[PDB]
Formats: C-alpha cells, sequence, structure tokens
C-alpha cells in the first residue's frame, strides 16, 4: 500500500543526461582546482602546521 | 493487486535510468592530466584519551576540535599549539558520536543510552555543563549534525531519523521508510536537503522542510558506513564494508563511478572529500587510509601511520589540514 | 695465535649488532615502550657497554701479551668489567621477580608495579652495582701482599688481577650467589602455577581434546645463564681458598666463556611477535 | 601576546593533572557483559547479586572493584553494537537449560545454541571468553522426573549418549536427572571446543534462583581468565 504510493511519487522525475553531470562536475574541479591547499603544496612561509 | 502493481514501478525506474546513460564518466575524463602522486607527513600528534576513539569533528575556525573515547570523555583540543583547552566527563561510558556547532557554543554527544545531550561551552560564572538532554528514540545513537544554533538532526539504530527542536525538546518530524539500522548522514552545503546510508545498503535523499523521502539508491551489495556530499552539492559518496566506493548523482538519479581495487579486502569505516572535490580520503579497516581520484579511479596516495583501526576522518573548511582518528587513542595532523 | 684474532672479531660484533637493534627498535616504536621492557633496556644498555669498552681492551692484551696504557687505564677497566657483570646479572632476578609477581597475584600486577617504581629500581640496582665496583676498586681496599701482587703492581706493562680473600668471596656473594636463589624460587613457584592451570583445563573439557611448553621454556632460560657464568664464579672462590691449584689460562677461558652470555640474552628475552615485527620493518 | 600563552598551559597542566588520577581507577576495574535470550533469567540473577537505554552495577569483592553492563532498549536480530565491547574480561551468558519442550518452529534450546554459536564465532570477539550459567534446574528436574516429556522426541541425538564417567553428582541424586544435565552441557561445550585454540575458553555452570554463589563464581573465573592470559602471553602454556 505505502509502496505502491512511494514509487508512484518517485517514477515522475525529471532527469538529465550523464554527459551533463559529468561536464558539470570536471567543470568544477577544474575551476576549482586553483584554491586547494591539498591537491598543490602551499609554500612553508603560510602553513601553519610547520 | 497490490504487490503486483509495486512490481511493475520498480521495472520502469530502471528503464528510465538507462535511457539518459549517453556515456560515462570514465570516457569522458581520458584526456584529464593524472594528478600523480600525493604524499602527505604527519605534523601533529595528539595524546591524552585512555581509550578507542569512535568520533571526531572539526570547528568552523579550522582550529579547534572535538573528540569522543569509550573512557567516557570528551576533550576539545587546539591543533596549531597541541593544547587540551576543555575535558567534559559524561555520564555513560558508551559514546558513539560528537558533534561541533556551528557559532561555536555548543556541542553534542550521544551513544547506547538513546539520549542526545547538548553540552553549555561558553557559560558565564561556570564550567561546562549539560544543557538539555533530548530523549524519545528506541534504538542508539548513530550520527548528529548541528544546522543552527537551536536545531539538530539525528538518526538511530531504530530505522529512522528525526529532526529535534533544542529549546523545547520535542521532535518537530520524523523521518521513516528505511528497513534496517541508519548508520550516517551529512547534511548539505545549504542545509535543506540530507541523505542517510543505512544498513539495508540503500541511501535516500530527505527533505528538511517537507518531510519526505525524493530518491533511492541502492547499487551497494551490503552494509553502509559513511557518506559525505560534493563540494557542489549536485553529488555524493558512500562507503560500504564490501571494500568499495561509489560516487553517485542527484539530477542523472544513478551511479557514476567505483572506487575498488583487487588487493583490498578490508571494509571502509568513513569517506570524506577535499576543499576542490577532486581527491577522495577513505579509512580502512586495515589500519591505513588510502587516497583516491574522484574524476579518475586512481590511487594517488597512502597514509599508513596508524598501529590500529581508522574509525574517523575529517577535513577542514579551509582545505589545508586532514584529522584522523583511529583505535589507539591517538590523533593525527596530515598536511 | 692468527686464528684466535679473526674469531674474536666475531664476538664482539655480535654483541654490538644484536644489542643495538633492541635499543632502537623500543626508543623508535611507542607500542613496545611498556614497563616490563624497561628492564630488558637496562640489560641491553649494560651489555652493550661491556661489548663496546671490555672485549676489545681484553682481546688487545691477549693478543699482544702485554698492557700499553699505563696504570690508571687498567684499574679503570677492572672497575668496568666488574660494574658491568654485576649490573647485568641483577637484571635477570628484576626480570623474574616481576614475572612471578604478574603470574602469582593478577589483581594486584597493575597497582603493585607502577611506571614511577620501575625507574627507582633500576637506578637501586645500578648504584649497588657501582658500589661493588668503583670504590673498593679505585681506593686500593683489595689488593694482595704475596711478592708476585706487587711485582706486577710496579710494573707499567703488567695488568694482572690478584685478591685478597675476603674480597673474592665478596664480590662473587653480592653479584652471583644472591640472585641465583632468588632466581630458583621464582621459577619453581612459576612452574608449580602453570601445572596447576593446565591440568584444570584438562579436567574440564578433557574428552574433546603434557607441560612441556613450559619446560622448554624454563630450561633454556635457567640454563643458559647457569652454563655461562656458574663455572667462573665456583674457580673464583676455588683459586683463593687453595691456591696453586688453578691455572691463568683456565681463569681466562672461564671467563671469556661468561663474558657471551651478553651477546645471548637477546636472542631469548627479545622473541616476542612484537619484536619481530619491529626488527623486519628496519 | 606571550600574555595570553601563558595562561594556555596553566589550564593545560591542570587537565593532564586530573587525567592522571582518573587513569588509575580505569586500570584497576573489570568490565563484564551480560547476555543471555528470552526469559532466561538475567535480571533475576544480577538483582541477588547486586544486593551482595543501558542497566549497569558496580559491586565489590575481595577490594577488587567489577562493573556490569546489561544491554536493554535494543531489541535486534543482526548485533552491530557487539563490537565496542571487545575488551571486557569475560561475558556471562544465561541460558534457562529447562526449556527444551517450548516452541518459540524450533525449540527455545536450539535458539540459544544458535545464539552461541554465533556470539562465539565473531570477528571482534576473537579473544574474549564466556562464563555461561545453566539456569532453572529444579524446573530441569521436575521435567525429567516426571514422564510427561522426553528429550528425544525434541533432540533425537539424546537415545545414544551416555553419562560421562567424570562426574560430581549433588547428594541424593537420580541417575535420570544427571544424565540429562551433563547433555545439555556438553551440547554447549562440543560447539566451545572447535573453534578457539587457547584464545578463549568455556567456563559452564549449574546454576538455580535461590544459590548466592554465583559472585564467587564470577570471581574465582576471572581469576583464572587473567592468569591464563598471562601465562601464554610469556609462553609458559
Ligand atoms: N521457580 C523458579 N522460577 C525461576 C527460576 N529462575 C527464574 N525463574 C523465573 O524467571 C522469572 C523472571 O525472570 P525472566 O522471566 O527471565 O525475566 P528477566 O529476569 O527480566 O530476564 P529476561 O527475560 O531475559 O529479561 C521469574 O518470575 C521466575 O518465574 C528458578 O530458579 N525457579
Ligand atoms: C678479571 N675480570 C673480573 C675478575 C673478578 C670479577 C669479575 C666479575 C664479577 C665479579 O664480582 C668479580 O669479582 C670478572 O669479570
Amino acid at each position: 500500500r505505502k509502496l505502491v504510493e512511494q514509487l508512484k511519487m518517485e517514477a515522475n522525475i525529471d532527469r538529465i543526461k550523464v554527459s551533463k553531470a559529468a561536464a558539470d562536475l570536471m567543470a568544477y574541479c577544474e575551476a576549482h582546482a586553483k584554491e586547494d591547499p591539498l591537491l598543490t603544496p602551499v609554500p612553508a612561509s603560510e602553513n601553519p602546521f610547520r | 493487486q497490490l504487490r503486483q502493481e509495486a512490481e511493475q514501478l520498480k521495472n520502469q525506474i530502471r528503464d528510465a535510468r538507462k535511457a539518459c546513460a549517453d556515456a560515462t564518466l570514465s570516457q569522458i575524463t581520458n584526456n584529464i592530466d593524472p594528478v600523480g602522486r600525493i604524499q602527505m607527513r604527519t605534523r601533529r600528534t595528539l595524546r591524552g584519551h585512555l581509550a578507542k576513539i569512535y568520533a571526531m569533528h572539526w570547528g568552523t575556525d579550522s582550529r579547534l576540535l572535538v573528540s569522543a573515547s569509550q573512557d567516557g570523555k570528551l576533550i576539545i583540543w587546539d591543533s596549531y599549539t597541541t593544547n587540551k583547552v576543555h575535558a567534559i566527563p559524561l555520564r555513560s561510558s558508551w559514546v558513539m558520536t560528537c558533534a561541533y556547532a556551528p557559532s561555536g557554543n555548543y556541542v553534542a554527544c550521544g551513544g547506547l543510552d538513546n539520549i542526545c545531550s547538548i553540552y553549555n561551552l561558553k557559560t558565564r560564572e561556570g564550567n561546562v555543563r549539560v544543557s538539555r538532554e533530548l530523549a524519545g528514540h528506541t534504538g542508539y545513537l548513530s550520527c548528529c549534525r548541528f544546522l543552527d544554533d537551536n536545531q539538530i538532526v539525528t538518526s538511530s539504530g531504530d530505522t529512522t531519523c528525526a529532526l529535534w527542536d533544542i529549546e523545547t525538546g520535542q521532535q518537530t518530524t520524523t523521518f521513516t521508510g528505511h528497513t534496517g539500522d541508519v548508520m550516517s548522514l551529512s547534511l548539505a552545503p545549504d542545509t535543506r536537503l540530507f541523505v542517510s546510508g543505512a544498513c539495508d545498503a540503500s541511501a535516500k535523499l530527505w527533505d528538511v522542510r517537507e518531510g519526505m523521502c525524493r530518491q533511492t539508491f541502492t547499487g551497494h551489495e551490503s552494509d553502509i558506513n559513511a557518506i559525505c556530499f560534493f563540494p557542489n552539492g549536485n553529488a555524493f559518496a558512500t562507503g560500504s564494508d564490501d571494500a568499495t566506493c561509489r560516487l553517485f548523482d542527484l539530477r542523472a538519479d544513478q551511479e557514476l563511478m567505483t572506487y575498488s581495487h583487487d588487493n583490498i579486502i578490508c571494509g571502509i569505516t568513513s569517506v570524506s572529500f577535499s576543499k576542490s572535490g577532486r581527491l577522495l580520503l577513505a579509512g580502512y579497516d586495515d589500519f591505513n587510509c588510502n587516497v583516491w581520484d574522484a574524476l579518475k579511479a586512481d590511487r594517488a596516495g597512502v597514509l599508513a601511520g596508524h598501529d590500529n583501526r581508522v574509525s574517523c576522518l575529517g577535513v577542514t573548511d579551509d582545505g589545508m589540514a586532514v584529522a584522523t582518528g583511529s583505535w589507539d587513542s591517538f590523533l593525527k595532523i596530515w598536511n | 695465535v692468527v686464528g684466535m684474532g679473526i674469531v674474536m672479531s666475531l664476538i664482539v660484533l655480535a654483541i654490538v649488532f644484536g644489542n643495538v637493534l633492541v635499543i632502537t627498535a623500543i626508543a623508535k616504536f611507542e607500542r613496545l615502550q611498556t614497563v616490563t621492557n624497561y628492564f630488558i633496556t637496562s640489560l641491553a644498555c649494560a651489555d652493550l657497554v661491556m661489548g663496546l669498552a671490555v672485549v676489545p681492551f681484553g682481546a688487545a692484551h691477549i693478543l699482544t701479551k702485554t698492557w700499553t696504557f699505563g696504570n690508571f687505564w687498567c684499574e679503570f677497566w677492572t672497575s668496568i668489567d666488574v660494574l658491568c657483570v654485576t649490573a647485568s646479572i641483577e637484571t635477570l632476578c628484576v626480570i623474574a621477580v616481576d614475572r612471578y609477581f604478574a603470574i602469582t597475584s593478577p589483581f594486584k600486577y597493575q597497582s603493585l608495579l607502577t611506571k614511577n617504581k620501575a625507574r627507582v629500581i633500576i637506578l637501586m640496582v645500578w648504584i649497588v652495582s657501582g658500589l661493588t665496583s668503583f670504590l673498593p676498586i679505585q681506593m686500593h681496599w683489595y689488593r694482595a701482599t704475596h711478592q708476585e701482587a706487587i711485582n706486577c703492581y710496579a710494573e707499567e706493562t703488567c695488568c694482572d688481577f690478584f685478591t685478597n680473600q675476603a674480597y673474592a668471596i665478596a664480590s662473587s656473594i653480592v653479584s652471583f650467589y644472591v640472585p641465583l636463589v632468588i632466581m630458583v624460587f621464582v621459577y619453581s613457584r612459576v612452574f608449580q602455577e602453570a601445572k596447576r592451570q593446565l591440568q584444570k583445563i584438562d579436567k574440564s573439557e578433557g574428552r574433546f581434546h603434557k607441560e612441556h611448553k613450559a619446560l622448554k621454556t624454563l630450561g633454556i632460560i635457567m640454563g643458559t645463564f647457569t652454563l655461562c657464568w656458574l663455572p667462573f664464579f665456583i674457580v673464583n672462590i676455588v683459586h683463593v681458598i687453595q691456591d696453586n691449584l688453578i691455572r691463568k689460562e683456565v681463569y681466562i677461558l672461564l671467563n671469556w666463556i661468561g663474558y657471551v652470555n651478553s651477546g645471548f640474552n637477546p636472542l631469548i628475552y627479545c622473541r616476542s611477535p612484537d619484536f619481530r615485527i619491529a626488527f623486519q620493518e628496519l | 601576546q606571550r600574555n595570553e600563552e601563558k595562561a594556555q598551559r596553566e589550564a593545560n597542566k591542570k587537565i593532564e593533572k586530573q587525567l592522571q588520577k582518573d587513569k588509575q581507577v580505569y586500570r584497576a576495574t573489570h568490565r563484564l557483559l551480560l547476555l543471555g535470550a528470552g526469559e532466561s533469567g538475567k535480571s533475576t540473577i544480577v538483582k541477588q547479586m547486586r544486593i551482595l537505554g543501558i542497566f549497569e552495577t558496580k559491586f565489590q569483592v575481595d577490594k577488587v572493584n567489577f562493573h556490569m553492563f546489561d544491554v536493554g532498549g535494543q531489541r535486534d536480530e543482526r548485533r552491530k553494537w557487539i563490537q565496542c565491547f571487545n575488551d571486557v574480561t569475560a561475558i556471562i551468558f544465561v541460558v534457562a537449560s529447562s526449556s527444551y519442550n517450548m516452541v518459540i518452529q524450533t525449540n527455545r534450546l536450539q535458539e540459544a545454541l544458535n545464539l552461541f554459536k554465533s556470539i562465539w564465532n565473531n570477528r571482534w570477539l576473537r579473544t574474549i571468553s564466556v562464563i555461561l550459567f545453566l539456569n532453572k534446574q529444579d524446573l530441569l528436574a521436575e521435567k525429567v522426573l516426571a514422564g510427561k516429556s522426553k528429550i528425544e522426541d525434541y533432540f533425537p541425538e539424546f537415545a545414544r549418549y551416555t553419562t560421562p564417567e567424570d562426574a560430581t553428582p549433588e547428594p541424593g541424586e537420580d541417575p535420570r536427572v544427571t544424565r540429562a544435565k551433563y547433555f545439555i552441557r556438553d551440547e554447549f561445550l562440543r560447539i566451545s571446543t572447535a573453534s578457539g585454540d587457547g584464545r578463549h575458553y568455556c567456563y559452564p555452570h549449574f546454576t538455580c534462583a535461590v544459590d548466592t554463589e554465583n559472585i564467587r563464581r564470577v570471581f574465582n573465573d576471572c581469576r583464572d581468565i587473567i592468569q591464563r592470559m598471562h601465562l601464554r602471553q610469556y609462553e609458559l602454556l
């Protein structure tokens, strides 16, 4: 009873192509890769733990 | 009847999902330059816990953090100078989770006593004392996260979650639908949705304002132990105990990549992302943590400084350090 | 003599190689730092000092058949010999008593042997060892009275050993005989406890399923120490009670047989799986 | 400046001063986990010992601190909280031995045996020993003395079982009740002995509600457990 109603709501949902989602995630990663202190080691002058 | 009609929609959903799979994330990202080799060295080591550690949460200022141990203590540290600030004694020695409020005024805790407790840190004319005890669950607490200074979301082993009101101690709403113990949860960057992974190998996407489930993902094969959003807010990752991780997409409503290796046969205790969402750090039962690549599924470093099972793992808001905890009662800050 | 010099180079290396690893592994790894390992590192340090500054000069004196370092260095070398031998035997008694306390009374072991009292015990052991060797030797409270003794004392090239009847007995009793009875009693009690526990296990579930496991370990531990150090401490009193009975070559040979226990110790007291993993890591 | 750093070390020193004092109590106390099944009698046993969410009791015998835990309020067929109790001294298992003819379907003894097998063969509890109390002996004796029920119908293997030669029957006891008592103990010991190799053992006791020797039994079993641990560590056993 409850399940039939529940999957009825989950059936009618718009979905986008996988290529678009992959492109968006890779674009976000490429754009924000500059300010990632763990990807590229920072100068030792601004490393509070060293 | 109803049972037959149930399976009719379960096959319609799979048809809709398969129609949108133009290509795979591996195929698209073939030309991305590999990240290379990433090596991290321990910078600080924190000592003082008398027993194994289950929980840890970073502060919003990226300087203080809280830890929970089975000896019945809640110690607040100072990572920059390695100085203990507080040590709250607990009524029950079986603690399984902890959290740190965004404003820093309060700290939450819970465990096998089925109760969530909030401690008022920044009090006037006195020490830290318990402020409110929240009761009503019928199973051990698994996680709890703060939305703001007056609300908190908790999940327990009675296959349900709940949204509390600290001022009055009442359940504003409850979320039902899982058929097994709920093991973790994580709030969205804008705190409008959250996801929870249970022991029936399924993760759901709840809505805080309404109180209803929206999507369900069933890619795993066994228990789910960890979960975390991508920094974007349009994806998340899971970690199961069959030595596999997966990346799910909300908009595409299906799995994108799997992070597995042939030489790993141990379970996963925790996962976490990086500041830019490019690296994925995971914990393991085999005493060390591995660093993956989000867009390539290629391992790019191992952190092997612990002498026992790793139980918790967290990354600071500014993306400058990684904190890990283990069952040997030691924390380590990597950089 | 040509062959003798070659083999003695292995003994110097064996003592130093096998004892440096024990000290480094305990210090490098935090999980090996327990209360019981403090006594082991004390024993290792004593054996290291012996292998570094006792065997080399003695071997050189044996090869060259003369002492070419004056008299102050000869007396200092003798003091180091006695201090390092005495401080090495007394730690085995400490380890035996520690095991006796751990097994016989298991509830009170945690409170009795605290990390603070181990330091006091080690300091007392090293102080008692130092008072036996440096104080009497450096202040000439042990010299003999016959013509040969004073003749060799006068020479700057003769560095030999002569003592009176009281000091030989006192040194032997303080160094060897007293720890032996304690260790024998302790290990007898431990063996009885192990046998009783095994008998209870056998009686509990005999149908669904002796003492050789304990016997082999106790035999190794007792036999190595006794075979190494007993003949020397018999002749050390025999050659004083009735002179013109013991030759010099016998004395030197028995003393050198006694020395090698310092190199044999880590093969006995450091065979735990954690130690094996630590050694394999290096 | 340095004015604030001075006070940081003062509060740090007070914290580590107290952590040293609280470590002495933690290392000198023994923790026990109390398990069982439905209607076995866990509460009845724990109530008598105390006179002499979660439920915890603190009692002291021979100047030794003991601490007991009874897990209640969590009723799950699968146990994921069992990983927490991997550093306890011993586990206390309570079973009603006078429930062989009761249907939970399978009997209740079969359910207890399955639970014991699952607990014994577990990844985290590969070192913890078990103290086993076979409760409700008077009811078992009455059932056996009466001819109403026979163990053969529910346990066919009982037909070919014979009383062990080495036994210590209580004074004024009957061969039938003694044989029935020993059959179930042997049934538990058979599962116990197959898996472990010296790392952990099982201690079976015959227990009723009236007797008050249970605290001494727990004391002696814990003493033996620690002695065997030390002997195995020193390679003497
Ligand atoms: N006559 C008799 N009854 C007993 C004895 N031991 C236990 N019982 C019964 O056990 C009952 C209470 O124990 P349980 O029914 O197991 O309930 P509990 O003690 O909370 O244990 P759990 O059901 O496991 O939670 C009593 O009312 C008794 O009837 C016994 O030795 N003799
Ligand atoms: C020449 N070497 C010495 C001679 C006497 C002596 C030794 C060791 C311990 C003692 O108590 C002693 O009296 C030997 O190592």
